[PDB]
RNA sequence: ACACCCAGCC
């Protein structure tokens, strides 16, 4: 996890290890730049449902005329008594017909599931 | 290019009413019923304005203009803005 | 203090004819260049054409410093305009129209893979190993 | 268009005049903090390692054109012409419409990655908003 | 019979046989646009609070909304709803749109 | 000191300039002033926690434009200069970006309509004729180009047959000038009848077959 | 002829 580039030729960094010190080095495979890593991560894969749609919905979705509105689920932060609820329709799950709610107040848009 | 250099430019398109040329060569307005009966084609002449210029090493440019040069006939949809109806 | 409620109003001036041309310049945010090191520069037209309709090619500090290449802006200033307010001792702004927008990009100086030897090594479509050894032979 | 076999996308991007991968991924990827798309585009960069500069990328494009030929400059010119006048003509035909084409190709790859991740639905050939109707006007214009 | 044929194509009028579904008929109020030049739209958008592609860092695209005209990415805009309301007002008032 | 050197005094002074985007009408008005010296004024006010910027148009020029500031850290905007002496200098760096918008909302759309009307003046669309055109293909005794060509042909006349020695002298000048030749160009240079040229060339010259373009004559006697 | 439409009945 975490992608960043070298400052010399601005190409993709790659992991590498040295035998003298035994420390991870994110070195540029193109140029001759090296740097010390700070996470000890290379390849994180997520097989089950870790999409975290709560942080993926754009808060401006509330002002879409085609979405339903409800008053039984008030906003937690600003306390507005109107919200817009919708489902996900994303692949890799094809299930979990759950509702994601977005507050319709301007200068707001806290997303919450329930 | 052959020394002279000839340049032709097509600028303006004109398009008259549908017309028919009989054996005499006399143009007359083609009425759509007449086209249906006599198996004609309901088409209007298409005229274009052309500018011809010649470039010579002696700087003797001409700007001659062939106005409304006939370049064929376009079939005309009935009851459109360019029909007789 | 005076800076909290500073009041400033200077007169704008637009000359008609100016013997020297202007152009907008903008590096990329990630270039991270320095201007003190730019002791010498050479801004000449590229030789790849073989004049006014060709790109430039910046060469900084000869072969020691970095080189840059760029292109004119695709858009045209038919509706938009760019003016620069140059500071002067008398304080009157002098708005100056520009002629072109330029964007040079960084280029790295190192032994580069050639097209012919690239074709030669293309046989190793995915069988290639030891990426350092690719450049070591050359 | 006018190339008889597939080309990796990073080669096309490099041919458009963007060498450093930072510039490539600043067009394909708009949000830095999104590891999934970065991981999904890793293979595209890994395949394009051997191609390192604009002119060699142009050679890559041109070597697989209509004619192999003999010399280099001719198919460098051929690749430049096919990327300037035949690849996405609707965004740019002029000589220096390269940044716009780069952004559009980046948007295309971004849409592909979004579809792969499942963040968008694949489009339908029938959503009748994706179909245009050539009437007498456009058809007669096509002949004329 | 796709869902998007509502009001544009008759759901009933098709031939039966080898051409079923492929040959359709316009709805009774369907109108097909003859097209228009996208120039005035582009001039208005540039005059409005829109920033062109070449004048922006790539980092700003993520938060802003993209503007496509006739399928061509023209630039980006930071306030989408204001632009949408203004454009709809112009179209409804038979202005340049 | 060199022709291609870029002067960087402006950068060392950290001079900050303003980049302002203005519509077409303001720029056209400023251009119409013919560089009189002044075209307007700019008013910048600073409150306890906000900054207001505006441009006041000169009353003489006409016979209030609020300004909006954008982010600066997205790109590094600078400006350079090129002069007639091929001397490159850097004026400075842009420190703030400005956007100019018209205060008017509804009435300014009328000016937009006028601008669109002006922009649609030179675009051309086909016209319609009430009567069929009959001025073309007008009868004529002969075409102008044809009579011109006959006049030229009768002023110049036919190329006159000459004695063998003088045509041979042109041939000698010819293969002194260039080793190889094409039959047409030789005819043009010598200005001699084609059958007579062939007769006087076959005696001394021979035809060499080539696999590149066509067989051709050789002016060398051997 | 040939070709292309349209149409009928399953
Ligand atoms: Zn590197
Ligand atoms: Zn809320």
């Amino acid at each position: 996890v975490g992608i960043r580039f070298c400052q010399e030729c601005n190409n993709m960094l790659y992991p590498k290890e040295d035998k003298e010190n035994r420390i991870l080095l994110y070195a540029c495979r193109n140029c001759d730049y090296q740097q010390e890593a700070d996470n000890s991560c290379i390849y994180v894969n997520k097989i089950t449902h870790e999409v975290d749609e709560l942080t993926q919905i754009i808060a401006d979705v509330s002002q879409d005329p085609t979405l339903p509105r409800t008053e039984d689920h008030p906003c937690q932060k600003c306390g507005h008594k109107e919200a817009v609820f919708f489902q996900s329709h994303s692949a890799r799950a094809e299930d979990a017909m759950r509702l994601y709610y977005v507050c319709t107040a301007p200068h707001c848009g806290h997303r919450w599931t329930e | 290019q052959a020394p002279p250099r000839y340049l032709l430019k097509f600028e303006q398109i004109y398009l008259s009413k549908p017309t028919h040329w009989e054996r005499d060569g006399a143009p007359s307005p083609m009425m759509p019923n007449e086209a249906r009966l006599r198996n004609l084609t309901y088409s209007a002449p298409l005229y274009v304005d052309i500018t011809k210029t010649v470039i010579k090493e002696g700087e003797e440019q001409l700007q001659t203009q062939h106005q409304k040069t006939f370049i064929g006939k376009i079939p005309i949809m009935l009851r459109s803005t360019y029909c007789l109806l | 203090g005076p800076s909290s409620q500073n009041v400033t109003e200077y007169v704008v001036r637009v000359p008609k004819n100016t013997t020297k041309k202007y152009n907008i310049m903008a590096f990329n945010a990630a270039d991270k260049v320095n201007f003190a090191t730019w002791n010498q520069a050479r801004l000449e037209r590229d030789l790849s054409n073989k004049p006014e309709d060709q790109p430039w090619l910046l060469r900084v500090n000869g072969k020691s410093g970095r080189k840059f290449k760029g292109i004119k802006k695709g858009g045209v200033t038919e509706n938009t305009s760019y003016y620069i307010f140059t500071q002067c001792p008398d304080g009157a702004f002098e708005a100056f129209p520009v002629h072109n927008w330029y964007n040079f990009t960084p280029l790295a100086r190192h032994r580069t893979l050639t097209a012919e030897e690239a074709e030669e090594e293309w046989e190793r479509r995915n069988k290639v190993l030891n990426h350092f050894s690719i450049m070591q032979q050359r | 268009p006018y190339i008889k076999q597939e080309v990796p996308i990073i080669i096309v991007f490099r041919a458009l005049g963007f060498v450093s991968d930072r510039d490539i991924l600043e067009h394909i990827i708009y949000d830095f903090e999104d590891p999934e798309m970065m991981e999904m585009v890793k293979p595209s960069l890994d395949e394009a390692f051997v191609i390192q500069e604009q002119n060699v990328a142009l050679n890559f494009i041109g070597s697989r054109g209509a004619k192999p030929g003999v010399t280099k400059e001719k198919r460098i010119k051929y690749a430049k012409e096919v990327l300037q006048k035949e690849m996405l003509p609707h965004v740019g035909v002029s000589d220096f419409c390269e940044t716009k084409k780069a952004y559009f190709l980046g948007y295309m790859v971004h849409r592909l990655l979004l579809a792969a991740l499942g963040r968008r639905e694949l489009d339908d050939r029938d959503h009748y908003g994706n179909k245009r109707l050539d009437l007498a006007g456009p058809l007669l214009a096509f002949l004329f | 019979l796709h869902n998007t044929l509502w009001g544009m194509v008759c759901p009933a009028e098709t031939p039966e046989g080898h051409a079923v579904g492929l040959v359709k008929n316009l709805a009774l109020m369907a109108y097909i646009s003859v097209g228009s030049q996208p120039s005035p739209i582009l001039e208005f958008l540039e005059e409005w609070s829109m920033e062109n592609l070449e004048e922006i860092s790539p980092a700003a695209i993520a938060d802003a909304t993209k503007i496509f005209v006739n399928g061509c990415w023209v630039g980006i805009h930071k306030d989408p709803e204001q632009l949408m309301n203004t454009l709809r007002k112009l179209r409804r008032q038979m202005d340049i749109i | 000191a060199e022709r291609g050197e870029l002067d960087l005094t402006g950068a060392k002074q950290n001079t900050g300039v303003w980049l302002v985007k203005v519509p077409k009408y303001l720029s056209q008005q400023w251009a119409k002033a013919s560089g009189r010296g002044e075209v307007g004024k700019l008013r910048i006010a600073k409150t306890q926690g906000r900054t207001e910027v505006s441009f006041t148009l000169n009353e003489d020029l006409a016979n209030e434009h609020p300004f909006v500031l954008q982010s600066v850290g997205g790109q590094t905007l600078t400006v350079f200069t090129e002069s007639s002496s091929d001397k490159l200098s850097l004026e400075g760096i842009v420190v703030q970006r400005a956007e100019c918008r018209p205060a008017a909302s509804e009435n300014y759309m009328r000016l937009k309509r006028l601008q669109i009307e002006e922009s649609s003046k030179p675009v051309r669309l086909s016209q319609q004729l009430d009567k069929v055109v009959t001025t073309n293909y007008k009868p004529v005794a002969n075409h102008q180009y044809n009579i011109e060509y006959e006049r030229k042909k009768k002023e110049d006349g036919k190329r006159a047959r000459a004695d063998k020695q003088h045509v041979l002298d042109m041939l000698f000048s010819a293969f002194e000038k260039h080793q190889y030749y094409n039959l047409k160009d030789l005819v043009d240079i010598t200005k001699q009848p084609v059958v007579y040229l062939k007769e006087i060339l076959k005696e001394i010259g021979v035809q060499n077959v080539k696999g590149i373009h066509k067989n051709t004559w050789e002016l060398k006697p051997e």
